[PDB]
């Protein structure tokens, strides 16, 4: 028939932030969290605790990080 | 409350509420312009932002135009949204807010822009000088507000409820069902408007002939002649206006433009000759008046101006229903004259 009005809604927002932009931006900042976690995996590679807990269980880059210096040629 | 419509099997409707509220009816100088620039500001029930951002989502736009006779409130929209737009225009006519912050932030800068853009064209200057020296206090009012006499906000409210009356408006709809438009203009706020007086006068507008005015201006120079026309000889001057600009006349390369503004009680025939140097404008306007003071046979241009009148009455639907067939000859009599620009080298009315 003939439209006399405009039935609308507002939804949810708190200023500049909506939920529609949160839906549009959610998977790419999941990817950003993954990217900076890989950056942490870079920047803590010389750390020994993160080596012996995380970086030496890689199936081909595991034995690359350790010494097997014998317990014979180091003073401590 | 004359409601008229005209159906079509198409997609775009166009409503228009036209009010006899132009410059000719203005109380102070530019009150019609300021009310026109005020038109689609906020109402008492809906903001001006809410109107724009709901009309965009419903698919249509609003406009309002000013000329000497009318204030036209046009709404171009998608065809089956008509009651929204009749209530929008009814709210604009009935209840507009008239806030002084709206006067000082939107309407006065918009009007200042309109005046500054029409000031640079010397043909608009010459046209209003021509109107003002032909008709003095009716149609010769200034068209746009330029602040020579100060218009308050109460002046705009007084002009608004003087001209926004139920007898002083027409409602005209292109591509509208007429029964539904008539049902939607009552059951609306166009039924609650005051049944005032109709401001149009069926008299003759008391013209003056032989007048002359000269205006200094930097840029292009314009020489303009103007002839007031009664209701009877209207179509002879329309044939003349279409003859002088068409290729039938040898004067079409000398005339910058030529038109006939028509009203319900006569009109004004204006002719402008414009360029950048005064010698060519002086030579051309002397040739125009020396050829028009001898006769011009206007009977070749009758079918041409029949076509031109059909074309320009497709856009408007203000029909004046002119004869065109009894038009045989023209000879120039008395005429008003305006020189805008380098007026120390433009000729006077003595030399024409």
């Amino acid at each position: 028939a003939y439209t006399s009005h405009l039935s609308s809604k507002t939804g949810l927002h708190f200023g500049r932030l909506s939920l529609r932009s949160l839906t549009a931006y959610a998977p790419n900042l999941m990817l950003w969290g993954g990217a900076s976690m890989l950056g942490l995996f870079v920047f803590t590679e010389g750390w020994p605790k993160f080596q012996d807990t995380l970086y030496k269980k890689i199936p081909l880059l595991g034995p690359t990080l350790e010494d097997h210096t014998p317990p014979e040629d180091k003073p401590n | 409350l004359t409601v008229s419509a005209r159906d079509a099997p198409t997609k775009i409707s166009t409503l228009a509420v036209k009010v006899h509220g132009g410059s000719r009816y203005a109380t102070k100088d530019g009150v019609a312009h300021l009310l026109n620039r005020f038109n689609f500001q906020n109402t008492n029930t809906r903001s001006a932002l809410k109107l724009v951002r709901e009309s965009e989502l419903l698919g249509g736009t609003f406009k309002s135009t000013l000329d000497r006779e009318y204030i036209t409130l046009k709404a171009t929209f998608l065809k089956d949204d008509l009651p929204y737009y009749v209530n929008a225009l009814a709210d604009v006519l009935y209840k507009t807010a008239f806030k002084p912050h709206e006067l000082t932030e939107s309407v006065l800068p918009a009007a200042r822009y309109d005046y500054a853009v029409a000031e640079q064209c010397p043909v608009k200057s010459a046209e209003d000088q021509l109107y003002a020296i032909t008709f003095r206090k009716g149609l010769g009012n200034p068209l746009l507000y330029d602040g020579v006499e100060r218009v308050s906000l109460q002046d705009i409210k007084d002009f608004a409820d003087k001209v926004y009356t139920k007898e002083n408006l027409e409602v005209s709809g292109e591509n509208v069902v007429e029964a539904d438009l008539k049902r939607f203009v009552d059951e609306s706020l166009l039924s609650t408007l005051p049944a005032g007086k109709s401001l149009v006068s069926k008299s003759e507008p008391k013209f003056f002939l032989g007048e002359e005015n000269r205006v200094r201006f930097i840029g292009d120079s314009v020489a303009a002649i103007g002839i007031p026309v009664n209701k009877a000889s209207l179509a002879q001057y329309e044939v003349l206006a279409n003859y002088l600009t068409s290729a039938l006349s040898e004067l079409s390369g000398l005339i910058s433009s030529a038109k006939l503004d028509k009203f319900t009680d006569g009109g004004l025939f204006t002719l402008f000759v414009r360029d950048q140097d005064s010698a060519v404008v002086s030579s051309n306007i002397k040739k125009i008046v020396a050829d028009l003071k001898k006769g011009k046979d206007l009977s070749p241009a009758i079918n041409y101006t029949k076509l031109k009148n059909a074309v320009q009455n497709e856009s408007v639907s203000s029909p004046i229903e002119l004869n065109f067939d009894a038009v045989k000859d023209f000879k120039l009599g008395k005429f008003n004259y305006v020189a805008v620009g380098d007026v120390s080298n433009l000729p006077y009315l003595d030399e024409l």
